[PDB]
């Protein structure tokens, strides 16, 4: 069986904010960069904030292929078009 | 030639080098305007020779 067991970026809030549409770390805006994925199992992106620093992470049970090489294009393409820096 | 002679200083604005900024989405672009110099010239030099 080929399981994902982690697909986690870091990030600060800042970025986020940038990413989420202005909105905090544990809500995931409908028309953010993380918003309109597959959902197998429920929500498919998380966040949380620790100290200046935005976790976002795949669900536990939504972790295909398709979920995480779109988070990574949409990652890519933000990154790209808002002239954020992406360091691995 | 200043033969018209209706003036003692005489100047030249210089224009300088504008910049280049990266475009961002939903991101106003960035309003470039330069504060430039001039160079003048003065009419200085009266020369004579009598006998």
């Amino acid at each position: 069986a080929i399981t994902c067991t982690a697909c986690t970026f870091t990030m600060t809030d800042a970025e986020f904010a940038i990413l989420n549409e202005g909105v905090a770390a544990p809500t995931i805006d409908p028309r953010g960069s993380f918003a309109g994925l597959q959902s197998l199992s429920g929500a498919p992106i998380t966040a949380s904030a620790s100290a200046g620093t935005t976790t976002v992470v795949v669900a536990a049970s939504n972790r295909n292929d398709a979920n995480i090489r779109t988070l990574a294009q949409r990652l890519r393409r933000a990154a790209q078009a808002n002239r954020i820096t992406f360091t691995a | 030639d200043v033969t018209g002679k209706k003036g003692d200083r005489f100047h030249i604005p210089n224009i300088g080098r504008a910049s280049v900024f990266d475009k961002l989405p939903e991101t106003p672009v960035q309003l470039q305007a330069r504060q430039e110099s001039d160079f003048y010239v003065d009419i200085d030099k009266y020369k004579e020779s009598s006998f």
